[PDB]
């Protein structure tokens, strides 16, 4: 039983997800890390 | 996974507990239901075969584990020899006239497939009917 | 087994097999299009439903309501695809649920470029001209009609009337001659395979003499600055500059 | 996906086009949207669509469009006047929509097939209602509305009307009432009723003519049966006393240990056994 | 494993095994001709193009690098195995090619039978038939002895005719179907060849030199046909000890050769199936049907 | 008063013979235009609108392919102006559909199942005399 | 009939929607029936928007009718698009249209400027609309997803209530 | 309204544990 | 992917087209050789 009301907020936004990078800091180099 | 193994009929005794209904595989209460995938047109020609006529060919599985049965009536397939609604019947009969005018240039005079068939435009029941109306009046009263 | 019980099975497992294998049926087989229809169709069921008030109606006025949604959708269509001032008459078409609760206009208004302006461009002289010589031009008075004036139905005043002269405009038959033949007409060259592309009617082309022609009507849209000095600070990056630095040009933008 | 179904309502035909919707209706008891499906039965036949969901169908054992028995083809009021009334289900407003929540958990948690509660005790059957069960489908049913235009007289469609054209039923008969609801619960059901009155005159079980007497008069022996079809039958019950034979008329007089014995061999008989394939018939003295 | 395949939008009415055991191939109302690794992770990589009308028959030749196909657009293709490219389209019969074989050992031969009674002699190397039988009702299957002299058709009068290349006879009749035969197919040694039936009887005939001259060898049963009248094949084990044949019950049938026991009857398919076919060295079966999806059974 | 003819230019030569037929096609769809809507249930509302076009199509394609009455110039120009109907002409030229009524009975979008109503369906067919008429189109019996 | 479909649905009874869609009261109104009268911009929005819409096809109207003239319907439209504030109430509901408004005044200034070069005078004919029709479909090719998302809303409250909850 | 004097609002049949509710009726007041 | 299925029916309301043709085949429970035409089962 769903409902067809919407609202503003609700709307897609930011779909992708920053990944972090490898001089961001990657978990990788974390691993390796001393 | 062999014939044995797969098809070893359940052992021994048959507990009466189950009713004729609650002794039936099932899926889902009522009976037991599943997928199947069969070209259309079959479908098709089998329904309507059944539709017109009475016969059709069975669909079943498992009905003697071999099947070589029709299902209609069967008054029509015996006589009719499964006669396919899309093949061509062996003999035609009865056909029934509906006046036409189809040139066009006429007007009002024009009936196209518009054709009312000429052929079709009780007082016994014509009363009984009525008698229930007024019961049905009162009883609202 | 017998020869005339072979022959009826032989019979009926051709015609199985006919219309089993039949190309229709082919697997990937998509059939038809959603052929238009009469459009007394569509005026009718309107003409009926008019005031979803009627008792046998009923069903629709939960229908029509849940069309709602989509009537400013509808109202856009309609509006781009006005007729511009030197068509009498555009036709275009429709997509009208088969209840008759809402009209779509399915249809963009696509135009070659060169002959737009040059029209415009004539509307603009004539319009000129016009407002020149009347000695008082009327003006018409809004709303055109009284709130309990109810809609009219097409069919019943405006179908039968005439549609009564348009702009225009009186192309020389000599010198305008290539453009002439229809240059006031609705999609222009929609009918050429010479001119356009086709009934998508994308990608003109055209002759000098032509091109040539629909520059000369469209003269007084148009600017006669050949090269790219005039704008020299009023241009775009100009601008951008101004505005990063909160200066302005001194006829520019602030 | 798919119903739950009489035969009698799925139809004639084993070739079947079915159409569904999602969220096509509320169901009129626990009024809740549910796929709803429609179907043709037959050549003349109405078009029969689902009408109520098929969880409440489950809760009380029956098809969705009819409401009747799966097993018996009986309105719900018969079979708990056959069993057990204990079943129940709140009716009352906010209730009906809590209990049928929770009931809905409880049915999403078992093993699917079987209507809950009910079918531990739905096994134990046959005191009459199989007797009074209906035993062939019943297509009569499926039939098109009256055309109410004819029974006012007037309708123009001529012989293309889908309608029926007869006379309806008088409203004065008690039959005609029967709202949904109300043969969903089983309160007051015209029908059920009937067929409670049907079910009484059943000659069977009142019996004892006279004390102590476990006599029994068996008509409709024939002269293929032996005794031994007899006692092989009639051990299960207990000590048998004697059994006197008449095969000149065909009948059978026997006795028993205890009087209840014989009330039971009457009951588990009468009307209902059968052996040699061969009616069986019973009477006392 | 069992391993699924799935892939095919239409029915599957056709499967066989490549004769090194290294690949399948499948085909059916789709139109298209898929290819699969029967090892590895089981993929599909080249599907063939270019028939119009749905794929009723393949086979490969006894090399594996020819793959022909019966097409119910009249045309009868010849495929490339390893590019997947074309290579000939026998035109020639004036209605449905129901079915073909092609020669193994001999100088390269196809035989066709169709819906217009004919039975057809190909020689791929000239684009014309090379001899035509007519018959006088539909036929719809045909498979050549190992000699590569005599043709057998299976059409639907209920008898299974056999061909004589040099003579042009009629030399053989063998009665013993009670309905219309709808899949042949000969032992790996040319001694027996395997026929199914409406009358849902399988039933083994042996064609030699020297012949008891009613030659029912065998009959199983357990495979039913149907109202969707498919036309239904089987096939010998590379080894001629097991039997197959496809049915409209949902169910493989597997029979001992000899005994005739059911070894297997086998599910999994939602409706009728319509070929089965054994892998040339190890224990393995394609089942193909109409729910369009393929099984690799282990034995 | 016309249809208020869209082209402004002067119709072909061949039109003065066909005019008057037009005219009181036309004056009797705009009789079933008004025609209102008592007990003529719904569906049996439109249907006298797709009856007529059926009839004017029909004409101008007898005039046209049958009797040969006519220049592709004239035939076109009644095409062009919406007296007759293009699609449905166009059906009317293939092997089967030489009756038809309309390009919904054909359209198998528009039924539940998407089949062809059994407008189409030929009457030897359905075997029992059955009477039949098409919801949308009012057809009985095309074929 | 959308619109009356709506404020019926609702009953009320006691509101009157013209032909040129001016929602008015029939009566003076109850404390009782204000509250429940009101619509939100939803509504409104959709009101004006169809207002400007019977203005355009009124003017066409009246062309074909034969009461107008082509000259005098092209200014007419000219007239509608630069005054769109002041034929609707449009901005009421949304005050962003403001942005629209100021453009079409400028180039109702721009475009009058030139036409207006010479002989002829300030008067009123003046067709050359282009540009504010323009203006407009920039306008509803933004607006439409706004209306379809909140008249959707308004759709679904009607029909499957108001989600009850303090959500 | 009638969710009280008529029906029992919501029903919770005791569940039933090792022992013999059958027999168990109470009396009127 | 169990996720992904879910999330995606969800965002259906957000993003406001089905063609399948599906045959089932059944078996009663009231069977009795009368019941229908005289059919194990039925296809639907
Ligand atoms: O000369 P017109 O054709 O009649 O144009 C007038 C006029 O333009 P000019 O005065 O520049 O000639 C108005 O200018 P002002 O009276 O306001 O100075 C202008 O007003 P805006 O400045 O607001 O444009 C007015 O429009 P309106 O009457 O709405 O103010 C507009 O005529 P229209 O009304 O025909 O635009
Ligand atoms: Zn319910
Ligand atoms: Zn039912
Ligand atoms: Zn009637
Ligand atoms: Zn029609
Ligand atoms: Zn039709
Ligand atoms: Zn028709």
């Amino acid at each position: 039983q769903l409902s067809k009301q919407y609202s503003s907020r609700d709307l897609p936004s930011h779909t992708k997800i920053k990944y972090r990078q490898t001089t961001q800091d990657a978990p990788e180099e974390v691993r390796n890390r001393d | 996974p062999t014939y044995e193994t797969m098809f070893a009929p359940e052992f021994g005794p048959e507990n009466p507990f189950r009713t004729q209904q609650m002794a039936a595989p099932r899926n889902m209460l009522s009976g037991y239901a599943e997928p199947a995938h069969i070209n259309d047109f079959m479908f098709e020609q089998q329904r309507r075969t059944f539709a017109t006529y009475g016969y059709a060919l069975d669909p079943s599985l498992d009905n003697h584990q071999v099947s070589a049965k029709y299902i209609g009536s069967v008054e029509e397939a015996e006589k009719n020899q499964g006669l396919t609604v899309f093949e061509t019947g062996q003999k035609k009969t009865e056909k029934r006239k509906k006046f036409k005018e189809n040139d066009a240039s006429n007007i009002d005079g024009f009936l196209g497939p518009w054709a009312k068939y000429v052929d079709e435009k009780s007082e016994e029941e014509q009363k009984e009917l009525d008698e229930i109306t007024a019961k049905r009046q009162k009883k609202g009263k | 087994m017998s020869e005339e019980k072979l022959q009826e099975k032989a019979r009926k497992w051709q015609q199985l097999q006919a219309k089993r294998y039949a190309e229709k049926r082919k697997f990937g087989f998509v059939d038809a299009q959603k052929e238009d229809m009469p459009p007394e169709h569509v005026r009718k069921i309107i003409r009926d439903h008019g005031d979803m008030t009627n008792r046998k109606f009923r069903h629709d006025k939960r229908v029509y309501l849940g069309a709602l949604k989509y009537m400013p959708h509808a109202v856009l269509k309609l509006l781009e695809n006005m007729p511009m001032p030197w068509e009498q008459i555009r036709d275009v078409p429709v997509l009208y649920h088969i209840t008759g609760a809402i009209s779509f206009v399915n249809e963009i208004p696509w135009v070659i470029e060169p002959v737009y302006i040059s029209q415009w461009g004539s509307m603009w002289i004539m319009m000129r001209r016009e407002k020149r010589d009347r000695r008082h031009f009327k003006r018409m008075r809004f709303p055109p009609f009284d709130d309990e004036e109810p809609p009219l139905d097409y069919a019943d005043n405006i179908l039968d009337v005439e549609p009564l002269e348009a702009i225009q405009l009186e192309l020389d038959p000599e010198e305008d001659a290539p453009v002439l033949d229809w240059f006031y007409d609705h999609q222009p060259l929609r009918d050429s395979r010479k001119y356009v592309n086709g009934s998508t009617y994308q990608r003109w082309q055209f002759t000098l003499p032509m091109m040539s022609t629909l520059y000369r009507l469209a003269n007084q849209l148009l600017t006669d600055l050949v090269d790219d000095n005039y704008f020299y600070l009023f241009d775009l990056k100009a601008f951008f500059t101004s505005k990063a630095l909160n200066m302005a040009i001194p006829g520019g933008p602030k | 996906d798919f119903p739950i179904l009489c035969q009698t309502c799925l139809g004639e035909n084993p070739y079947i086009r079915m159409t569904k919707e999602k969220y096509g209706k509320e169901c009129k008891i626990c009024a809740r949207p549910f796929t709803v499906f429609r179907w043709c039965p037959g050549v003349r036949m109405r078009f029969k669509k689902t009408e109520v969901c098929q969880t409440c169908s489950k809760l009380k054992n029956v098809c969705q469009t009819c409401l009747l028995d799966l097993e018996y083809g009986l309105p719900i009021q018969v079979r708990d006047a056959g069993l057990s009334f204990k079943d129940d289900m709140p009716k009352s407003d906010v209730n009906k929509e809590y209990y049928t929540q929770n009931m809905e958990r409880e049915i999403s948690n078992s093993d699917g097939t079987r209507p809950v509660g009910m079918l531990g005790k739905a096994t134990s059957t046959s005191d009459m209602l199989l007797k009074l069960a209906r035993t062939t489908p019943y297509y009569k049913r499926n039939r098109p509305h009256i055309c109410s235009f004819w029974v006012k007289g007037e309708c123009k469609r001529g012989e293309e009307c889908p309608y029926r054209h007869e006379k309806p039923t008088d409203p004065d008969d008690p039959l005609a009432d029967q709202n949904i609801k109300d043969r969903y619960y089983g309160i007051n059901d015209p029908v059920a009723d009937k067929l409670l009155k049907r079910a009484s005159t059943m000659p069977r079980l009142d019996p004892p003519e006279d004390k102590t007497i476990t006599t029994l008069y068996v008509g409709g022996l024939g002269d293929t049966i032996t005794e031994t079809d007899l006692r092989n039958h009639f051990y299960q019950f207990g000590e048998i006393r004697t059994i006197t034979v008449v095969q000149r008329q065909q009948c059978a007089f026997i006795q028993f240990a205890t009087r209840q014995a014989a009330e039971v061999a009457a009951e588990k008989s009468f009307n209902k056994l059968i052996v040699n394939g061969r009616r069986l018939n019973v009477k006392w003295g | 494993p069992i391993m699924l395949l799935s892939g095919h939008e239409g029915e599957v009415y056709c499967c066989k095994f490549h004769p090194n055991g290294s690949t399948l191939a499948s085909a059916g109302f789709d139109r298209l001709i898929l290819l699969w690794n029967v090892y590895g992770d089981c993929d599909n990589y080249a599907t063939l193009k270019g028939h119009s009308g749905a794929v009723m028959e393949l086979h490969y030749n006894t090399d594996g690098s020819m793959l022909f196909s019966a097409s119910t657009d009249k045309t009868v293709a010849v495929w490339d195995s390893e590019t997947g490219e074309r290579v000939k389209r026998l035109k020639g019969h004036t209605s449905f090619v129901n079915s073909c074989y092609p020669a193994r050992r001999g100088p390269q031969l196809v035989c066709t039978g169709s819906d217009d009674g004919t039975v057809k002699l190909w020689d791929i190397r000239k684009k014309a038939a090379i001899q035509t039988f007519q018959n006088t009702y539909q036929v719809l299957a045909v498979t050549f002895n190992d000699t590569s002299d005599q043709i057998i058709s299976g059409g639907i009068d209920n008898d299974i005719k056999v061909w004589d290349l040099r003579q042009n006879k009629l030399t053989y009749t063998m009665r013993g179907h009670a309905d219309s035969v709808t899949g042949l197919s000969l032992s790996s040694e040319g001694s027996y060849l395997l026929s199914n039936a409406m009358d849902n009887t399988v039933r083994v005939w042996d064609v030699r030199p020297f012949a008891p001259k009613e030659r029912c060898v065998k009959i199983f049963q357990g495979n039913v046909h149907n109202f969707e009248k498919n036309l239904l094949r089987c096939s010998w084990s590379p080894d001629g000890s097991k039997i197959a044949a496809g049915s409209a019950d949902r169910f493989v049938y597997v029979w001992d050769t000899t005994s005739r026991r059911i070894l297997y009857k086998l599910p999994g398919h939602a409706g009728s199936i319509n070929e089965v076919a054994f892998h040339p060295d190890e224990p393995i079966i394609i089942s193909a049907s109409s729910d369009k999806r393929l099984y690799m059974g282990e034995i | 008063m016309p249809k208020v003819k869209r082209s402004r230019k002067a119709p072909p030569d061949g039109w003065e013979l066909i005019e008057p037929t037009l005219d009181e096609l036309d004056q009797k769809m705009r009789e079933a235009e008004t025609e209102p809507h008592e007990g003529k249930r719904k569906v049996e509302s439109l249907w006298p609108i797709f009856r007529i076009h059926h009839q004017k199509t029909r004409y101008i394609f007898d005039l046209f392919y049958k009797r040969k009455a006519i220049s592709r110039e004239l035939y076109e120009y009644c095409i062009k102006e919406g007296y007759a109907d293009k699609n449905l002409i166009a059906k009317w030229k293939k092997q089967g559909y030489e009756n038809l009524c309309c390009l919904r009975c054909i359209q198998t979008r528009d039924t539940n199942f998407g089949t062809n109503c059994i407008c189409r369906v030929p009457k030897s067919k359905l075997e029992v005399g059955r009477i039949i008429e098409c919801t949308h189109c009012g057809c009985r019996g095309c074929s | 009939n959308m619109l009356n479909l709506l404020i019926h649905r609702k009953n009320l009874n006691y509101l009157h929607l013209d032909y040129n869609f001016n929602l008015k009261p029939v009566k003076t109104l109850t404390t009782k029936e204000r509250k429940k009268s009101r619509f939100g911009n939803a509504f409104h929005l959709c009101r004006e928007v169809l207002r400007l819409t019977k203005l355009v096809v009124d003017s066409h109207v009246q062309y074909r009718l034969g009461n107008v003239d082509a000259f005098q319907l092209a200014d007419g439209l000219q007239y509608i698009f630069a005054h769109v504030g002041q034929l609707t109430g449009m901005y009421r509901y949304k005050y962003k249209l403001m942005r629209q408004i100021r453009m079409c005044k400028d180039l109702k200034h721009l475009i009058y400027y030139r036409f207006n070069t010479g002989p002829v005078g300030k008067g009123p004919g003046c067709g050359f609309w282009a540009a504010g029709w323009r203006v407009w479909l920039f306008f509803m090719r933004g607006i439409t997803p706004l209306l379809e998302r909140w008249l959707g809303n308004l759709l679904a409250r009607q029909f499957e209530g108001r989600h009850s909850k303090g959500v | 309204g009638v969710d009280y004097n008529a029906e029992i609002p919501f029903e919770k049949k005791p569940a039933l544990g090792f022992y013999d509710t059958s027999e168990e009726n109470y009396q009127a007041l | 992917v169990a996720l992904e299925k879910s999330v995606s029916q969800k965002v259906a309301a957000a993003m406001p087209k089905l063609a399948p043709a599906q045959y089932i085949r059944y078996t009663p429970s009231q069977q009795g050789v009368a019941f229908n035409s005289g059919a194990k089962q039925r296809v639907i």
